[PDB]
């Protein structure tokens, strides 16, 4: 299936 | 206690007799850029420095740019003549010893100890990677690990940025990363162990599939192993010539491996050219700001006094007693957020440790992440409030009397201090500047100090000689030989750092049992990451261990490494691996924010120099730079403290008087200060040709584990409304008793006519609640039925709300899933007596009140457990009122403890298992009696002990 994705995903370092 | 082991010397390759003084920036260039031993020193450290330099006088150099080439090159300038921290070119390292008589002079011979650099280094492998995958093969980064269905790292590198980045844990990712787990497998053969389970159809995505893999580094090639701990320029030509079929990078390398070997026996001075050889085979293989680092080191041997010995030997004593004093720090509260997790009996993977979502996160002060939840600081007590009002009291005495501050004051104090307890402090390495006062010679502190880390300060070096490895391996075998005794396997942190930059910091020789790799590999033995577990020893001290072969473990980074930089994990590790201590003294802690702070002094040495902090506010249109640092009684020379480095400067020369303007109205550009501090004469002690020396030294100075891997939580976790139901009931604690008197018997009969049975807890934080866990076949039906009698106590205002949350078990604390469910069943027994035993302590027409019932119910469980063995009883006890008896949920009680006890001997408990199990039992039926209150409830015990002794 697409279970070859990767899906690399990255990140950086209310109410009232 | 301490002995003083044989230091390192450091020193000046020039002499500062020979130093130029200079009245303008121009002239200083003008200068410099025909003294042929500078510009190689240039060339070497600071090649884009030199660079602009070149640029500047060839007239290519943008205005805006020139102020900052002026201060860079005086300041350089100042640092090869003043400045003996060793950096190649500037400063030498030699070893030096003690003896009988003093000898500041050095016969040895220069050499020129020569490594590439490192970020050039693996900046041109990693390029290797992607071009020649299909050449190479490859294993799993060490810093992977899988979480949920997501696969992270430590920390990231590919993205040459500062962000983190993570993958999802495939199917494919499963494959592949198994397959390298554990040697190197050619990438033909990983494309071939994907493609067997899912088809040929799939070989394209296998191969771009395994090609982001080896981007962004979550595996490494062949030729990662050993390239930064043990690199071998056979072993690194080898395999890259096996790779190169096109000749593109063999040849330029084997030039290289040339150019450097003609390099090593030119004089310092007479390489300028050959460098720039060097330099020029390099950037054509690929550009980095540096290509080259060198360590220089000597074979003289500088020799020491036999007091000077016992002056070091007095000073390490000294300081070490004062962390005697540190009762409590951030890794303590740590230690004790582990516990109210855990409790004791658990281990924890490490990665699950410091999960701010489904661990504890990390200690307050680290920030590799910092916590992502709010969180106030904790109580740490490093010094006490007696401490600190002397310290204060010193410091006011020493301002009003223009003196300085002897810290020889409180040296009574601190050796005298806990003699009773076994420092745990295995040694010292210290930082000392040599300089004189008075034509005396004197020792002065660095403000580095120093640190417990042995071998820290000499591992860099150890390999560029055998002289060199021999004196490393005698500093550490000191260490090795007790974790031999001790059973301990220890393990060097080997790795990567996250910015490349710093790539040459970690250099060290590895002399432990294993391996910790992260962004390499090894040949060493090495311990996977996510077989890591944490405990807590005997002693309520942090331990690790190998999961896989139960192996305990230390860990080492034996460099100068700035630990806080460390992922959380790794800083962890490395932190309780050693004694916590030692770290904060307490005269930087208490006078820190003063802006004068005398000199501080012990037995000669000079611990601190005198210190001021000018405040670019200060300096207003009625008072110049000048007659400001004159009006703080400022000495003619003074250092301006940067951060890692300081400058020296004159008020008489007038260049010195320029960058310290210009320092002063940086600052006030951001509305803080500068740091001064006072000079001492520090140029005429070691020399070489009668000419001085700029020189410092660095001293070296010298169970049964219970516990099981923690459970998952697929496995302890209780889902609301499944087998259990848990309600937290917020009512205030003078109103608890009254709940269990008049509202929880209503609950209890609910729940029998349903077929089931409950047990209750008393627990604040956050706010003060009872725990009604309800176990039964129709919970929807028993909530339906109950939710009536909690109205009635929300209305009478007994209860303000409730929760319903997930049941945690402690199956680790009760001995595994079976005896937990045989502990509930006690729980259960316990909460239907509680009711009428609070009745009985109400009532006033008995005379009997809650600490006679407690005493009781305590004697009756021992009876229980031990059936009425009064010896076995006491066995237990040595080492920490009829009516209730035929009642008859006391009797259901008894049945449930019978019950426990059997299944106990049949699964052959050790006995301080049975021990740690029967005092949990005991200590929650008094959370449920009496208050949830500490150490009350161990003097139970104690009068219990009474009463046993008289039947006999």
């Amino acid at each position: 299936t697409k279970d070859f994705n990767l899906d690399l995903v990255c990140v950086s370092k209310t109410x009232i | 206690s301490f002995k003083a082991q044989p230091f390192l010397v450091r020193n000046t390759i020039l002499c500062p007799n020979d130093k130029r003084s200079f009245t303008e920036y121009t002239q200083v260039i003008e200068t410099v850029s025909k003294n042929k031993v500078f510009l190689e020193q240039l060339l070497l450290a600071n090649p884009k420095l030199y660079d602009v330099m070149q640029k500047y006088n060839a007239g290519l150099l943008k205005k805006k740019r020139v102020k900052k080439l002026f201060e860079s090159i005086y300041k350089y300038y100042k640092r090869s003549y003043l400045r003996s921290t060793p950096f190649g070119l500037f400063s030498e390292t030699s070893i030096g010893v003690f003896s009988k008589s003093s000898q500041y002079k050095l016969m040895g011979k220069t050499t020129k100890g020569i490594r590439l650099d490192t970020q050039w280094l693996i900046r041109l492998v990693h390029k290797m990677e992607v071009d020649f995958s299909k050449k190479l093969s490859f294993t799993r980064n060490n810093a992977n690990y899988k979480f949920g269905d997501r696969v992270f790292q430590v920390y990231t590198i590919n993205s040459s940025e500062l962000e983190e980045c993570n993958i999802k844990y495939t199917n494919v990712y499963q494959i592949i990363s198994e397959f390298c787990e554990n040697d190197y497998q050619k990438y033909e053969d990983i494309c071939e162990t994907v493609t067997l389970c899912y088809g040929d159809e799939y070989r394209e995505l296998s191969e771009q599939y395994l090609g982001s893999l080896i981007v962004n580094h979550y595996l490494i090639s062949n030729l990662q192993k050993d390239l930064l701990s043990d690199f071998s320029w056979n072993t690194f030509l080898t395999k890259v010539e096996a790779i190169d079929e096109d000749k593109k990078y063999i040849i330029p390398l084997k030039k290289v491996q040339k150019f450097i070997q003609e390099y090593s026996e030119i004089e310092i001075g007479e390489g300028i050219e050959k460098l720039k050889e060097i330099y020029q085979e390099m950037s054509q293989i690929l550009e980095n700001d540096n290509y080259i680092q060198i360590d220089l080191i000597s074979d003289s041997e500088i020799n020491f006094d036999v007091k000077q010995k016992q002056q070091l030997e007095h000073l390490a004593e000294f300081l070490g007693n004062t962390t005697k004093s540190v009762r409590r720090t951030y890794l303590d509260d740590y230690k004790d957020k582990f516990i109210e997790k855990y409790g004791v009996d658990q281990e924890v993977q490490i990665t699950e440790l410091f999960d701010s979502t489904f661990g504890i996160g990390a200690p307050y002060n680290y920030n590799h992440p910092r916590n992502d939840f709010y969180e106030s600081e904790p109580s740490t007590l490093y010094y006490s409030e007696e401490e600190r009002e002397k310290y204060l009291s010193m410091y006011v005495e020493a301002v009003k009397n223009h003196n300085v501050i002897n810290l020889d004051d409180l040296e009574s104090h601190y050796q005298k201090m806990d003699l009773e307890k076994k420092s745990e402090l295995q040694g010292l390495e210290l930082f000392l500047n040599l300089a004189k006062e008075y034509e005396k010679d004197i020792f002065i502190l660095g403000d580095i100090v120093g640190n417990n880390n042995l071998g820290g300060a000499s591992g860099r070096f150890s390999a560029l000689s055998p002289e060199l490895t021999s004196y490393h391996r005698t500093i550490v075998d000191s260490v090795e030989r007790e974790n031999e005794n001790k059973e301990i396997t220890s393990c060097e942190i080997v790795f990567l750092p996250e910015n490349i930059r710093h790539a040459n910091v970690m250099h060290t020789s590895i002399m432990r049992r294993k391996v910790l790799p992260f962004f390499t590999s090894t040949s060493h033995n090495e311990v996977l990451l996510t077989n890591i577990y944490i405990g807590i020893d005997e002693k309520e001290k942090f331990y690790a261990r190998d999961i896989s072969t139960q192996e305990v473990l230390k860990f080492y980074i034996t460099s100068m490494y700035n630990k806080t930089l460390f992922s959380n994990e790794l800083r962890f590790l490395y932190e309780i691996s050693l004694d916590d201590k030692f770290g904060n003294l307490p005269w930087e802690l208490i006078y820190r924010d003063f802006d004068y702070i005398p000199r501080l002094v012990f037995d000669e040495i000079v611990i601190s120099p005198a210190k001021w902090k000018i405040w670019g506010r200060d300096v207003n249109s009625k008072m110049t730079i000048r007659e400001l640092i004159q009006s703080k009684e400022i000495p003619k020379e003074f250092y301006i403290v940067n951060g890692d480095n300081k400058v020296y400067l004159s008020q008489k020369n007038p260049l010195d008087m320029e960058i310290l303007e210009s320092a002063i109205k940086k600052s006030s550009k951001r509305k803080d200060f500068i740091e001064l501090q006072e000079y001492f004469e520090d140029e005429n002690i070691i020399n070489k040709g009668e000419k001085g020396r700029v020189a410092d030294v660095v001293v070296p100075f010298i169970r049964a584990f219970i516990r099981e891997k923690r459970v998952s939580v697929e496995r302890r976790e209780k889902l609301p409304f499944n087998e259990w139901l848990y309600l937290k009931l917020y009512i205030s604690i003078n109103r608890q008793n009254e709940f269990l008197l008049s509202y929880l018997p209503d609950i209890q009969k609910i729940v029998a006519n349903l077929g089931g049975n409950l047990f209750f807890l008393r627990y604040t934080d956050p706010k003060p609640h009872i725990r009604l866990r309800i176990k039964c076949s129709d919970l929807f039906l028993a909530y339906g039925s109950i939710l009536e009698i909690l109205k009635r106590s929300r209305k009478n205002r007994i209860m303000s709300t409730f929760d319903i949350s997930i049941y945690d078990q402690e199956v680790e604390r009760y001995g595994g899933f079976d005896t937990l469910e045989l502990s509930e069943a006690i729980f259960c027994a316990d909460s239907k007596i509680i009711p009428n035993l609070l009745t009985l302590i109400k009532d006033t027409n008995n005379d009997w009140k809650v600490d006679d019932v407690s005493i009781l119910v305590n004697y009756l469980y021992l009876k229980c457990f031990f059936q009425n063995d009064n010896k076995k009883i006491l066995n237990f006890l040595n080492l920490v009122g009829d009516q209730i008896f035929y009642d008859k949920n006391f009797k259901e009680l008894k049945h449930a403890i019978k019950n426990l006890f059997l299944k106990m001997i049949a699964q052959d408990f050790e006995l301080q298992k049975v021990y740690s199990i029967i005092d949990s039992i005991i200590h929650v039926h008094n959370n449920r009696l009496i208050g949830i209150e500490r150490d009350k409830e161990k003097l139970i015990y104690y009068t219990l002990q009474r009463l046993f002794v008289s039947e006999e």
